[PDB]
């Protein structure tokens, strides 16, 4: 039942409206990053503009 | 190259002539 | 010392506490017994607040913290340095809160004038009550009610709004946010709208009560009318709290799951579920 | 290296946040303060020692200026100098500078205190057009009553001791708001018609209660100039007589709750 | 008042000189409009037989 | 009680006067009609409404953002009618979810996303200028346009401006009730917590003010309502007990006053500066500080606290930590 | 009246023309609406789309 | 009344047809929709749709 | 009448044009949008774009 | 008040001198598009023929 | 009439110009930033930009 | 009164049927929604599906 | 008519110049933007800044 998607998702997530599924993204292999606040108070050169940065 | 590919010209084209036509 | 029409008001009487011994004005301020009270209050309580921040570990005005006592304590009365002085304040606030309102009181009845000011002011006297005293209570700790400190302060709002995991999701808080920017909008609008009417640019003549109306009947095609908006103000400001005040109570006693989880009871109505 | 750096303890936000401060003080002061001065500034003094100068820093303090060019004619000028000249029938308790006052004869009449008017242009309020804007449903027989709610034409005017002071002649509305101000009503005893703001009585379905002022008190209430249209000033009068009833009708209404 | 726009009406005539342009154009247009789709038919077979599934 | 201030008793019908505009006096639109509940607190009298162009516009490009928003939500349901009433506070129209920088990004990627944006956009302009104009046609001074303003522009930072100067259109706002506050918190994740950005602050502070102050002038309104000082334009030009009353009240109070005027010019101040305030906190968010806490810290006015379970060193920093 | 069986017609005496035409315009177009998405939302009986239904395969 | 056994009808001149008629016309139509969505969002009588319902098979 | 065979145009004394007009005007714009935007929003039906649809293929 | 400017209609002429000219570019404006379309086409010819696979 | 055919010019008569202009321009203003923005969203019909397409290449 | 017993019939004359009339009409619905919801929100009970209740049946 | 051919100057009596001309001001304006920006958004046509667009190389 495709119309039943985002319901699947948001009782995964607490009912909450995001709109990731965490396990695919984080559980299931190695691959991505938890992290995502900068450790530095002022944006460091070189990774905090237009394409160098995240998402 | 438009073969049978008149579809927009036939969208265009036919209303643009009779809005000449109609409302003389 | 005086505006130019003042005198004429300035009269003995319409205390509500102990009469004529306390009538009078200190330069602009009018005393009144409760006058008394409050700065009795509010001088006691900010020297705590010094004493006390004197023995913290900064002077960061952002960074001292006068912070209640740990969950142990219960009900109960804790080490004058581990949550004691915050209860202290605590009471000095109440008081110093209380005493403001009276006096205003005193204030409104020597004019002949509505107490509406004063009950005003009231609302948000509850909200603090609520916040330090009966959510307290009703989870049976002072270590429940929240710290003296500008930055400290929010910490606890933040940490608070995350024990349920998502504070916006909270239908009291939902409303009280409406409130807060219908509130804003609308002193805006009710602000330039007297201020256009008043001050109409160039040696332009200054307009009526019918352009005031004749202006919103065209922009949004209905005029609330000049005596309602003010009646109207009044009412938003106080449902900040108001509606608040179910959604903060409801935290912890009513409810112990996410706030998003709540709206199950919609979202799995099993009909379209 | 980083963006918005100015030293190795210095970052652009820093001085902004200095930045923000100073113009929010400097429109608070040197602004919306003086535009506060405009009424009543600048301060009098009836006890203090040789002073043509409020609390310091202010006398400069009054904003030049302004001429509101009215919508029916004429021009005020904002601030003014707007003399009190009433003669105010009030003795002082001490000589002090802020120790009270009490009234010498009756205060309701003397005009002190919450009994007090300012004294306001003596015209009459207007419309757009150049009607007069409060009249009674005498004169504006256009307007009317919204159907399904009382009329009070007619019913007793009870009055603080629970007895009858008068009936309602009419109702007065405001021609430019359709806002119904005032209640005209007959006092019982004499031949008159004295008028009560809105604003000082409870309509039921049967009897107005006015809780103000004693019955009475009534036959003192300002009496109009005209028959049929209300000055400006002739409102403020009679709106300070009812007002000042609520701490002088009764003595007791001046003592404290213990 | 005894007319159709009855003792100085706000106007409008026996006009059906209106009736009769809006009912041309109106069907001019859907006129048009048979045709495209006819054509788009040609490019882009929308419907679709019933596949060897189905049911 | 006194009843007269809560809600009417006696509601008054009869001929309403129309103000004569500069133009635009044949552009008012509708008959108007009367709500008896309505008129229990406020006018009664609902209609008509002013056209002109402005209007058209804005409806015009207001109307095809929301189609593009609500189109797209149903999108997400797969058109599923029954559903989509159901899960209608959870649908939204994202932005991009790659980085692309700031390049118009692909249709089913946050493409529709910015379409909606620039029309949403020139719905607020369109209308700006409505309340600009007619203003000035009905010779009455331009404030409630400026507050507008602010407002507006404040969207704008949020909508396109910040995302440009950190250059990626992946921190917009998305539309939809529950999507577009998820962004809240996303955002202040992101920037190191906003409770501690200054400019959060000074918005809070004003924006709480305007509750004091509408509170306040509200009830001194009505506290003085018995001498007609609801009548406020009248009270300016020719002084009454009125605002006499109300002006001593604060003055014996918090020991200074304003005028009625002034107070107006207070609250307008204050309305403005909440969305100015606001503005430029995002401005500055991304483009020179990175996490706002940090920041704090680094000039001290972060508050510290003591362990209460013992103090937990970072698992990633031990000696060999998986990644 | 001209020919008829009923008072059917004296509605129109009552009810007002413009309302119901006005109304009933609206009222279809979202019935219509309704079943017509309603319909490209399912698997069987889409049009305006591959046959996605995988409609017993797998 | 023409030929009437009961006064029945008199509830016309108490009630307003106007309403009445508007009001089961809405009324009505909720039902409906009610029941033919509700329907559907099941997997025995669900017309429209393949029998994933999967009845017990499996 | 101009030769006329039923009353038909009296409508326009009922109805106004200006009103008919612009409604239709909003009216089939908001279809001829929504038509639009879904067949470009499909994978079968989206001119304007690579064929996406993996027909078959895979 | 028996005419069409019956004693004093608020300003618009028997001008079908604006029927004229409104008729006249609406033709243009669509003319120059049937132009433009054409030569866009020669750029790049948009609908395509259907895929092999396709149905 | 100078010398038309028919009653076509009467409109303006009933529907005003200063309306239909105003409405007309931002009517096509929309219309056109529909197209153009949409247009420059896919990867065919992108001019601007390099053919990022990839049309079949990788 | 035409020929009754009790005066129970003058109710009418103090209550008013239009009242009644619409409340019970009301009334009895939300009642009637809350059992056919209520029974269909079960195990045992629900027409309209297959039999969920999986009665003994493990 | 100053030696004109056309009627066309009386849409000036219609339609008046300082909101045209006002209007026009702005509408230029935004698109010019919008056209400036845009491109500068892209890899190919974006001057003001290196070949970030990679044409081929890498
Ligand atoms: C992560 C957590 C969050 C959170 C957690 C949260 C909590 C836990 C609560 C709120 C509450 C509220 N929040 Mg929320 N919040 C709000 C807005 C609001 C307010 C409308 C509302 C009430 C504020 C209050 O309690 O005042 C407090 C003011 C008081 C008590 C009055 C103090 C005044 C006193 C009587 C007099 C003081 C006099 C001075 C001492 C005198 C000194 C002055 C000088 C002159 C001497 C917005 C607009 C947002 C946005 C935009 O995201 C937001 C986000 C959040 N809130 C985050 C999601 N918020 C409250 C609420 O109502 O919840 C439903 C509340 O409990
Ligand atoms: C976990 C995240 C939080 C958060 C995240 C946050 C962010 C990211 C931002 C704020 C901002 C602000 N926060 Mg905060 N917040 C605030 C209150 C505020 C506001 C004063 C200010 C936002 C400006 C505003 O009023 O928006 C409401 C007004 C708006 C949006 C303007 C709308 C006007 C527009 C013309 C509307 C008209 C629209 C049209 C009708 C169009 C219709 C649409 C069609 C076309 C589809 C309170 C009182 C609290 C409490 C009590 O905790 C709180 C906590 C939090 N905030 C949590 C910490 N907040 C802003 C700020 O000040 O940052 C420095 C801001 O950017
Ligand atoms: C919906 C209703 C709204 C509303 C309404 C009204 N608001 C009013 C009135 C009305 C009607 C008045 O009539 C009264 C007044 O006079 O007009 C100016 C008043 C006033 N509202 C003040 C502050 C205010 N309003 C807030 C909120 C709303 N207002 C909401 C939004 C907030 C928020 C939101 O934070 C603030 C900070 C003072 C300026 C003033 C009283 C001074 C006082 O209270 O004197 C007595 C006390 C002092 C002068 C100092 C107290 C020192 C104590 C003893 C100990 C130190 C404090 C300790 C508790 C540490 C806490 C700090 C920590 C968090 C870091
Ligand atoms: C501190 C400063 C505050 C502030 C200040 C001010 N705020 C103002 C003004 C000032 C001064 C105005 O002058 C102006 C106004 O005039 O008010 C009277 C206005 C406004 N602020 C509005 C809403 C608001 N303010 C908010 C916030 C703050 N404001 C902050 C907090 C918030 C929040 C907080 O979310 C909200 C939601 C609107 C009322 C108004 C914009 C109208 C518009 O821009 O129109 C744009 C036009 C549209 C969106 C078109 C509508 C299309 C319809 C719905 C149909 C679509 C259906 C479609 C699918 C099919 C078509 C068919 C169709 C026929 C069916
Ligand atoms: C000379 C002599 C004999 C000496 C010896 C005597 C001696 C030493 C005696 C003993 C002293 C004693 C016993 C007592 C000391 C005096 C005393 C009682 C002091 C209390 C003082 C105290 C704590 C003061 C602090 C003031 C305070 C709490 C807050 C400051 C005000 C703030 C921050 C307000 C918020 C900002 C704000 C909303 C500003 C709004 C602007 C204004 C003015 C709003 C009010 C306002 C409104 C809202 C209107 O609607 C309005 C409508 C129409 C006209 C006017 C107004 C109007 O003014
Ligand atoms: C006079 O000059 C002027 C005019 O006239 C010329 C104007 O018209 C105007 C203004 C022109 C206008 C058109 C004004 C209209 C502008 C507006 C913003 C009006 C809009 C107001 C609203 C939309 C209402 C707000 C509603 C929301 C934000 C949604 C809230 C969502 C929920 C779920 C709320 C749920 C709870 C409630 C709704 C109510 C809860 C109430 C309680 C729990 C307790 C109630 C408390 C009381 C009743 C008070 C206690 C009773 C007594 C003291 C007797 C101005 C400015 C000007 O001053
Ligand atoms: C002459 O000098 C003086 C004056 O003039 C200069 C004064 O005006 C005053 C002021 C005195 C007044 C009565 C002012 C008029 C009264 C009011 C305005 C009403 C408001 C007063 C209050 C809310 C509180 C005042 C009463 C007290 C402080 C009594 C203290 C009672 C106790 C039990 C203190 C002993 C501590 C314990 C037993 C430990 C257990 C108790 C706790 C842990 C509670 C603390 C935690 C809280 C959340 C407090 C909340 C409870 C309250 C705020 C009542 C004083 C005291 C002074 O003598
Ligand atoms: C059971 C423990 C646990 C709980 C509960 C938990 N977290 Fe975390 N959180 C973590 C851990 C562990 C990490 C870091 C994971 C890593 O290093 O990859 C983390 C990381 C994070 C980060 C990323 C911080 C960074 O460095 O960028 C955020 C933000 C966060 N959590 C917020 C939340 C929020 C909000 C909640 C509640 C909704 C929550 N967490 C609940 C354990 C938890
Ligand atoms: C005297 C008079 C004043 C002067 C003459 C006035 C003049 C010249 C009038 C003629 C000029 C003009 C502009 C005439 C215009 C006539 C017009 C515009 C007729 C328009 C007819 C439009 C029609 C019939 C539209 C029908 C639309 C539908 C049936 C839509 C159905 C949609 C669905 C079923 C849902 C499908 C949605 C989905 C997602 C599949
Ligand atoms: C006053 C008088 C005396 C003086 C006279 C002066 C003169 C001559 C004034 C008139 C001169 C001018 C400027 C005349 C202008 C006439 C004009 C602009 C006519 C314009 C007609 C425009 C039309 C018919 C547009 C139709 C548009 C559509 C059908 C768009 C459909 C779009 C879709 C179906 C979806 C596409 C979007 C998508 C696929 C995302
Ligand atoms: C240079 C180039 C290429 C482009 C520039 C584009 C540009 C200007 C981008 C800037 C975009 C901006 C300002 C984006 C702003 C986005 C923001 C602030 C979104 C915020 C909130 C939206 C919310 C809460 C909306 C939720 C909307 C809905 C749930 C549906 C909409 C429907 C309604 C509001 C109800 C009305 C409909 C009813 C009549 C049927
Ligand atoms: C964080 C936002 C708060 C801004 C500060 C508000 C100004 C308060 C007004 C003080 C008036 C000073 N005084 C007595 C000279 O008039
Ligand atoms: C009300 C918001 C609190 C955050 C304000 C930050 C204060 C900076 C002033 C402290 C002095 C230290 N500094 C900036 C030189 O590093
Ligand atoms: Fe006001």
């Amino acid at each position: 039942t495709r119309s039943g998607y985002v319901v699947r998702l948001a009782k995964y997530t607490a009912y909450s409206a995001l709109n990731y599924d965490p396990f695919t993204m984080f559980l299931a292999n190695d691959k991505r990053q938890v992290r995502v606040v900068p450790q530095t108070a002022l944006p460091l050169v070189g990774v905090s503009r237009g394409k160098e940065r995240r998402p | 190259s438009d073969w049978n590919l008149w579809v927009p010209l036939g969208i265009l084209g036919i209303p643009t002539i009779w809005i000449a036509l109609t409302y003389r | 010392a005086l505006l130019s029409f003042e005198r004429k008001y300035r009269v003995r009487g319409g205390t509500l506490i102990g009469g004529d011994l306390f009538d009078f004005w200190v330069g602009p301020y009018f005393v009144g017994f409760f006058g008394v009270s409050a700065i009795f209050f509010i001088f006691l309580g900010v020297s705590l607040i010094g004493y006390a921040a004197s023995q913290g570990p900064t002077w960061d005005p952002f960074a001292i913290s006068i912070n209640p006592p740990d969950l142990k304590y219960g009900l109960g009365a804790a080490p004058l340095l581990e949550g004691g002085f915050w209860q202290a304040i605590t009471v000095c606030a109440l008081g110093a809160f209380i005493s403001w309102m009276l006096r205003e009181v005193e204030i409104s009845r020597k004019l002949g004038i509505g107490w509406h000011v004063p009950l005003a002011f009231c609302v948000p006297i509850f909200m603090f009550c609520v916040l330090q005293v009966f959510r307290p209570l009703l989870l049976g700790s002072w270590g429940h009610a929240f710290p003296y400190g500008i930055l400290s302060h929010l910490d606890w709002v933040n940490n608070f709004g995350y024990q349920y995991l998502n504070w916006h999701y909270n239908p009291g808080h939902m409303s009280s946010v409406s409130f807060l920017f219908v509130n804003a909008m609308a002193l805006g609008l009710h602000g330039g709208l007297i201020l256009s009417v008043a001050n109409p640019g160039d040696g332009d003549k200054v307009k009526t009560a019918e352009h005031e109306n004749q202006y919103f009947r065209d922009v949004v095609g209905y005029s609330i009318g000049a005596l309602s908006i003010h009646r109207l103000g009044l009412f938003l400001a106080s449902n900040i709290f108001l509606t608040g005040a179910f959604g903060t109570i409801a935290s912890g006693p009513f409810w112990t799951r996410g706030w998003p989880e709540w709206w199950g009871w919609w979202l799995d109505i099993p009909f379209w579920s | 290296m980083y963006h918005g750096a100015l030293a190795q303890h210095l970052d652009i936000a820093q001085l902004v946040w200095y930045a923000q401060w100073l113009v929010i003080w400097t429109v608070v002061l040197l602004y919306l303060r003086r535009e506060d001065r405009r009424e009543g500034y600048p301060l009098v003094e009836p006890l203090g020692l040789v002073k043509l100068a409020p609390e310091d820093g202010q006398v400069y303090e009054l904003p030049y200026p302004k001429t509101f060019v009215l919508p029916h004619g004429g021009t005020v000028t904002v601030p003014r100098r707007r003399p009190e000249t009433r003669e105010l029938k009030l003795a002082q308790t001490d000589g002090f500078e802020g120790a009270p006052l009490q009234p010498t004869g009756n205060p309701l009449v003397d005009a002190v205190g919450p009994a007090s008017y300012a004294e306001r242009a003596e015209v009459v309020d207007a419309t757009v057009d150049g009607k007069a804007k409060i009249v009674p449903l005498r004169v504006a027989t256009d307007f009317s009553i919204a159907e399904g709610d009382v009329d009070p034409r007619g019913l007793p005017v009870v009055a603080a001791d629970g007895v009858e002071a008068g009936t309602v002649t009419d109702l007065w509305v405001d021609r430019s708001e359709h806002y119904f101000r005032y209640l005209e009503l007959s006092v019982a005893g004499s031949a008159r018609t004295a008028l009560i703001p809105l604003g000082f009585c409870d309509v039921k379905k049967d009897k107005i209660v006015v809780t103000s002022i004693l019955s009475e008190q009534f036959a003192n209430v300002p009496r109009l100039q005209s028959r049929d249209q209300i000055t400006l000033r002739e409102e403020d009068k009679v709106s300070a007589y009812y007002a000042g009833g609520l701490l002088y009708a009764t003595p007791e209404r001046a003592e404290s709750l213990l | 008042a005894d007319l159709k726009p009855s003792l100085t009406g706000l106007t409008e005539e026996e006009a059906k000189e209106f009736h009769g342009i809006f009912v041309t154009s109106t069907v001019l247009y859907l006129a048009t409009a048979v045709i495209v789709h006819y054509l788009v038919w040609t490019a882009r077979p929308w419907i679709a037989p019933i596949p060897k599934g189905w049911v | 009680a006194d009843y007269q201030t809560i809600y009417t008793q006696i509601q008054a019908r009869g001929p309403h006067i129309t103000v004569s505009g500069e133009w635009g006096d044949n552009d008012r639109v509708g008959k108007p009609f009367y709500s008896y509940w309505l008129g229990k607190i406020g006018d009664a009298q609902i209609g008509p409404i002013y056209l002109g162009a402005s209007g058209i516009a804005a409806f015009a490009f207001g109307s095809t953002a929301i189609l593009i928003i609500l189109f797209n939500m149903a999108a997400e349901v797969h058109f599923d009618p029954l559903q989509f009433f159901r899960q209608f506070f959870w649908l939204g129209l994202y932005p991009p979810k790659a980085q692309y920088g700031m390049g118009i990004p692909p249709l089913h990627d946050g493409g529709w996303w910015l379409m909606a944006g620039l029309f949403m956009t020139l719905s607020l302009g369109s209308w700006w200028i409505r309340v600009y104009s007619r203003a000035r046609a009905l010779g009455l001074g331009t404030h409630i346009a400026w507050n507008f303003a602010a407002a507006i522009f404040f969207v704008l930072c949020i909508g396109c401006i910040h995302p440009t100067l950190v250059g990626s259109w992946s921190e917009g706002v998305p539309f939809g009730i529950w999507p577009h506050i998820d962004w809240l918190t996303a955002f202040s994740i992101r920037y190191g917590n906003f409770y501690y950005c200054p400019w959060h602050g000074f918005s809070i502070g004003f924006a709480y003010g305007c509750g004091l102050l509408f509170a306040a002038h509200g009830a001194t309104i009505l506290a003085v309502a018995r001498f007609g000082g609801d009548r406020e334009i009248e009270q300016i030009t020719d002084r009454g007990t009125a605002v006499e009353r109300a002006a001593l009240f604060w003055r014996w109070t918090i020991g200074f006053n304003a005028t009625i005027e002034s107070v107006h010019r207070w609250g307008w101040f204050f309305s403005l500066m909440v969305m100015v305030s606001a503005s430029v906190g995002i401005l500055l968010t991304g483009t020179f500080v990175d996490n706002w806490y940090l920041w704090c810290v680094k000039h001290g006015a972060a508050p510290d606290y003591p362990a209460y379970l013992p103090a937990t060193p970072d698992p990633a920093s031990l000696p060999g930590a998986p990644k | 009246a001209t020919e008829y069986r009923t008072a059917s017609w004296k509605l129109w005496l009552i009810l007002d023309p413009r309302r119901v035409l006005t109304a009933l315009f609206v009222y279809l177009t979202v019935i219509a609406l309704l079943i017509h998405f309603g319909l490209l939302s399912t698997d069987r009986l889409n049009w305006w789309e591959f046959q996605r239904g995988l409609p017993k395969a797998a």
